[PDB]
């Protein structure tokens, strides 16, 4: 499923808040967030 | 009783009323530096604890 | 963002207040330990200094 507006989701149901995401932190399982194509890094 | 268990009775987890006696006493700062020192009673849910 | 968690920090500057016990004569320092709290589990602490890192 889907997460809220609020929450932006990396993988597998689970979904961190927005400013959460390139913040030199893989919160997620995943660390999909961190991924040089969501951050370009 | 200010250091025994109801010293922060508090009626809810975010209530904006929030009862609580620490026996809180201000003293006089000295020699001339700028702080405020005090003086209570310990935690009485630490004490609990 | 890395950005979205000093938004409200730039707005803050350093300052120098007194603490005790410098070296020995109760200096002035931009260094101030003030509020240590340690209510953890594993002696993991938390300290709040005058200084901005
Ligand atoms: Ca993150």
């Amino acid at each position: 499923p889907t997460c809220g507006a609020h929450e932006f989701q990396c993988s597998t149901s689970s979904c961190i808040p927005i400013s959460w995401v390139c913040d030199d932190d893989a919160d997620c399982s995943d660390q999909s967030d961190e991924s040089l194509e969501q951050c370009g890094r | 009783k200010a250091g025994s268990f109801g010293d922060l009775q508090s009626r809810t987890s975010t209530s904006n009323d929030l009862y609580a006696n620490t026996n809180l006493k201000l003293q006089r700062p000295q020699a001339g530096i700028v702080h405020t020192p005090f003086t209570q009673v310990p935690s009485g849910f630490e004490r609990w604890k | 963002d890395l950005d979205t968690h000093f938004t409200q920090y730039k707005l803050a500057r350093p300052y120098i207040a007194d603490c005790p016990n410098c070296g020995h004569s109760r200096c002035d320092s931009p260094i101030a330990i003030e509020e240590v709290r340690g209510d953890a589990h594993a002696g993991v602490i938390r300290i709040q200094t005058s200084a901005m890192f």
